[PDB]
RNA sequence: UUCGGGUCUUGUAAUUGGAAUGAGUACAAUGUAAAUACCUUAACGAGGAACAACUGGAGGGCAAGUCUGGUGCCAGCAGCCG
RNA sequence: ACCCACUCGGCACCUUACGAGAAAUCAAAGUCUUUGGGUUCUGGGGGGAGUAUGGUCGCAAGGCUGAAACUUAAAGGAAUUGACGGAAGGGCACCACCAGGAGUGGAGCCUGCGGCUUAAUUUGACCAACACGGGGAAACUCACCAGGUCCAGACACAAUAAGGAUUGACAGAUUGAGAGCUCUUUCUUGAUUUUGUGGGUGGUGGUGCAUGGCCGUUCUUAGUUGGUGGAGUGAUUUGUCUGCUUAAUUGCGAUAACGAACGAGACCUUAACCUACUAAAUAGGGUUGCUGGCACUUGCCGGUUGACUCUUCUUAGAGGGACUAUCGGUUUCAAGCCGAUGGAAGUUUGAGGCAAUAACAGGUCUGUGAUGCCCUUAGACGUUCUGGGCCGCACGCGCGCUACACUGACGGAGCCAGCGAGUACAACCUUGGCCGAGAGGUCUGGGUAAUCUUGUGAAACUCCGUCGUGCUGGGGAUAGAGCAUUGUAAUUAUUGCUCUUCAACGAGGAAUUCCUAGUAAGCGCAAGUCAUCAGCUUGCGUUGAUUACGUCCCUGCCCUUUGUACACACC
RNA sequence: CUCUAACUAUAAAAAUCUCUCUUCUC
């Protein structure tokens, strides 16, 4: 939520974060945080919205 | 923090201009409150307590879509209570909207005396009761310093009210916290709904604050 | 292909004579023991068995009437038992 | 899934070839000629230069430094 | 000016000191029909003050652990849900 | 007999909550925590059980009265959201059908599974597994098997130890080895090492039911979502709908809903059309040269990197173009549908690319130096070398290929494309000239590419002949022999070529697959696999149709209504 | 501000299903 708040503070017209994995439980689950609006179809998906994927190692 | 609060309601405009000084003016003329910032302005010290968080599920074709119901009680322990009940996706948002509703639904209560009057009122004025669902709550005046003889949720509601001594009796499925708290809220707000001999003489019907100060509303 | 497990310090083999209901079986243990066999853990609804199936079963030293069936052999490890011959060979169980 | 068993070997063992250490090895290579001149019991290798001693095993002499290219019958 | 004196206090450390005291023993005397015992009191009687506080529980109801090792729907736990 | 008004009594009814209820609902089920008009009967969780017993009534059937022992954590009521219905309404889909076409299933073979077999025949998938893991593996690949090597065990400490911690080896035994792997002997080497402890690495080892990422599927359908506001005590609901329209939650609208967000659409790529612009020896054309031939009239078909000129085609940039444009019907006359005309184009213009919320215990640890945990970590599940296997074969199944011939096979002759690709620190695409009958060989020359292969002179196809209904000149499987190519290596035939034997096969049961226009189908070519190998896939083009232009009958999908004792949801 | 008219007409068969349920706190 801090990341989303900072991003929307930067002037972005919408931010979204997916955190998938073992969030404090053995069974896997994905949490979705969003604000604003994110398009999904047509090169507007390439022209405006930029994405990033990362892996984080925990214990 | 950051708060501008452009007022969208005439009541909100009057409050922001500083023309309504006490919440008693709001309660007296039965004014409709739709901006929580009015209640924040009038009662700076409204404490809260999240009574319960309850997961409620809806069965759709794919999995079970789960939200959370927050039961928030707001008040100042000086004769003002509100009971917000909200449902939302994220628990924090649920609690925020629940306190928000609770502030919107503030209500005054009529604390009285069990026997002779010596100091400030310590208990309710008369016996009162409310009923939500199948839960019926009966509040009965108690002698001074008898504590709040009530279940923990109702006890916390009375503590937020400012009622220091009161007896209670609940009938039904008082298990469900929302029903019990709503019934107790109905009773404690009904305390100002009982005509009493000391409340018989008629008054002069002082003009409404938005009639005398209509000019300061209507943003031009 | 899995390794076949032999008996040890109390467990013994047997053959199902007739399978009862409610997870119960009649099993002839090869000591002349027409014992009652209880379907047990890891064996409830994960592996299925039937009439005339080679079986391995653990005894209960505090009650010899009933005994708890543990592992079932798939009619080929049964053949291996049959050649190594730890069980009596006076019985024919074929297909 | 994989079902692996403990490996069984039809070979007793192959043991690490331990180097044959020799105490006082160097002096056996030489011979003191009575407080003065000294000689060498082993033969010198021509390809490497002075000092390196030939290896005599049986009806030939063998080198150590250029070992591979020198094995000359006695 | 980073500090920082700790300027003012409150805990944690097998460091470290001096006190006080019984629970026990016991001259007596009181007590009692006679004795115990209690009240009083000589003389002893605390350093790990070994003069050593247990009984249940730590998912919820219900205060308190999603620490470590063991067993892996066994052994067992569980008033109920588990 | 009606009509109007009123009243008493009765079966009833509509609206509403301002009252009551857990609600469905009730004008009584109201006047009940602000609890008392009179009065009778009945119930105290479910089951056992309205059972036994004892009475009593009855001809009998059976009625009335009527427990316990024991067992159980629930049984049950109303309603909400889903799912389901051999329930209803309205719409859709050649992964549905109708009308059809081509088929598969019958035969050979090729490949992939299962089973069997084996030392191993390594393994993961069982609509959404099965020509799938780019899985066309002779070595490698590799993961399996019989064996043989090595540490590529950092680092810290201890320990030996510089009068040797150690390393390596000629030659022989040993080995498959020209392996100092192990031994015989001896020689070489210098603090890197060696043997113990901790620890660390490596692992196509296990767990996709611990995970990420990605992809597939639910679902190619049109469906989702929250903010104020309304209704509910509430789970939830309205907004998201009575209609009509659309491919569409697409719009016209009506409205306790108002404004919005994602999806759809829009958007990009591609395919058209551009005698309008910019231009071009890496594309074409004209005129004229310099020539060749034939005609003889000045003309025809050619060659030339000689000159001048142009951009119609070929290119690729900026742009234009279609927005259902005009007109006629039909439509609460609105959204829109149908037809004709003009057009290049009137199915969203065709074809695609991205493609929402929620989810699957769908697949992948075997793509990853992505990875938690567990296992192993020295004769190793690490790594490498040799050889074998992944291809075996009493048997079933799934993609396909070649065929059963006359609309044909075989000879000649005609001669037509579009996607590609192509060599450097390596050796690619190959023209052309000589050889060979062919595969192929050799000598040269282009091309790091609109330049050269290349106009890829491809097959089907076309013309003229041979064959003549004969399992035949169809079919080309199975074999024998030989010649070559790639390869360290070709046997268990890599592949190509030459001669011969020429098998099953007579249009294929039940059943089942794909598809509505340059589509299906026939035909091949290029690219990815590639040192050599496709019967595979991804693309491209040639010839090019029959039959629809509809429906909910089978299989499903979307919305609404209804019922449910279902929610691990009709498996 | 005056008004009661049009219509039909489908019932063949279809039984059963072994797991396993997992925390919401700013
Ligand atoms: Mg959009
Ligand atoms: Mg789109
Ligand atoms: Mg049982
Ligand atoms: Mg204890
Ligand atoms: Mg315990
Ligand atoms: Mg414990
Ligand atoms: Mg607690
Ligand atoms: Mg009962
Ligand atoms: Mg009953
Ligand atoms: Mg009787
Ligand atoms: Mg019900
Ligand atoms: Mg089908
Ligand atoms: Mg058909
Ligand atoms: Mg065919
Ligand atoms: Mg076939
Ligand atoms: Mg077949
Ligand atoms: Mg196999
Ligand atoms: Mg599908
Ligand atoms: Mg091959
Ligand atoms: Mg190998
Ligand atoms: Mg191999
Ligand atoms: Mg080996
Ligand atoms: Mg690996
Ligand atoms: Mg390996
Ligand atoms: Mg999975
Ligand atoms: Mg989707
Ligand atoms: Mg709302
Ligand atoms: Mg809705
Ligand atoms: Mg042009
Ligand atoms: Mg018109
Ligand atoms: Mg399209
Ligand atoms: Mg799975
Ligand atoms: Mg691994
Ligand atoms: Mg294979
Ligand atoms: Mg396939
Ligand atoms: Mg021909
Ligand atoms: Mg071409
Ligand atoms: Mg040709
Ligand atoms: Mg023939
Ligand atoms: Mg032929
Ligand atoms: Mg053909
Ligand atoms: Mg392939
Ligand atoms: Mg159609
Ligand atoms: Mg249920
Ligand atoms: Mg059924
Ligand atoms: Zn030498």
């Amino acid at each position: 939520y801090g990341v989303v708040r900072y991003v929307m503070e930067s002037g972005a017209k919408g931010c979204e974060v997916v955190i998938s994995g073992k969030l404090r439980a053995a069974r896997a689950k994905s949490m979705k945080f969003a604000d604003g609006f994110l398009i999904h179809s047509g090169q507007p998906v390439n022209d405006f919205i930029e994405t990033a994927t990362r892996h984080v190692l925990l214990r | 923090e950051e708060k501008g609060w452009v007022p969208v309601t005439k009541l909100g405009r009057l409050v922001k201009a500083g023309k309504i000084s006490s919440i008693e003016e709001i309660f007296l003329h039965s004014l409709p409150v739709k901006e929580f910032q009015i209640i924040d302005q009038l009662l700076p010290n409204l404490k809260d307590e999240v009574m319960n968080i309850k997961p409620v599920q809806k069965q759709t074709r794919a999995g079970q879509r789960t939200r959370f119901k927050a039961v928030v009680v707001v008040g100042d322990s000086n004769g003002h209570v509100g009971l917000g009940i909200k449902t939302a996706k994220e628990v924090a948002g649920a609690i925020r909207a629940g306190i928000i509703i609770a502030k919107l639904s503030v209500i005054p209560i009529r604390r009285g005396y069990w026997g002779t009057n010596l100091g400030q009122p310590h208990s309710l004025a008369t016996k009162t009761s409310g009923k939500c669902g199948s839960v019926s709550v009966r509040l009965i005046p108690a002698p001074r310093g008898s504590g709040i003889v009530a279940s923990p949720a109702v006890k916390k509601l009375m503590q937020l009210a400012g009622v220091e001594d009161v007896y209670t009796s609940s009938t039904g499925s008082t298990r469900t916290l929302e029903n019990t708290l709503k019934a107790a809220f109905v009773a404690i707000g009904n305390t100002y709904g009982f005509l009493t001999p000391n409340l018989w003489e008629v008054q002069a019907l002082t003009p409404s604050p938005m009639d005398v100060y209509a000019d300061y509303a209507t943003a031009s | 292909k899995r390794e076949l497990i032999y008996k040890e310090e109390g467990q013994e083999y047997a053959q199902i004579t007739k399978m009862l209901g409610n997870g119960r079986v009649e099993a002839s243990c090869f000591d002349g023991n027409k014992r009652m066999a209880h379907i047990r853990g890891k064996l409830r609804k994960k592996v299925w068995m039937g009439q005339g199936d080679i079986i391995l079963v653990s005894l209960r030293d505090f009650q010899d009437d009933q005994c708890d069936v543990v592992h079932k052999y798939n009619l080929d490890e049964a053949r291996t038992l049959k050649n190594q011959g730890e069980l009596p060979e006076n019985a024919k169980i074929n297909e | 899934g994989k079902k692996r068993k403990k490996k069984v070997y039809t070979t007793p063992k192959k043991i690490r070839h331990k180097h044959k250490k020799v105490k006082l090895a160097v002096l056996n290579y030489y011979k003191v000629d009575d407080e003065g001149k000294v000689a060498k019991l082993r033969k010198e290798c021509p390809n490497c230069g002075p000092g390196i001693f030939l290896a005599n095993h049986g009806d030939r002499f063998y080198c150590g430094k250029c070992h591979s290219t020198f094995a000359t019958q006695k």
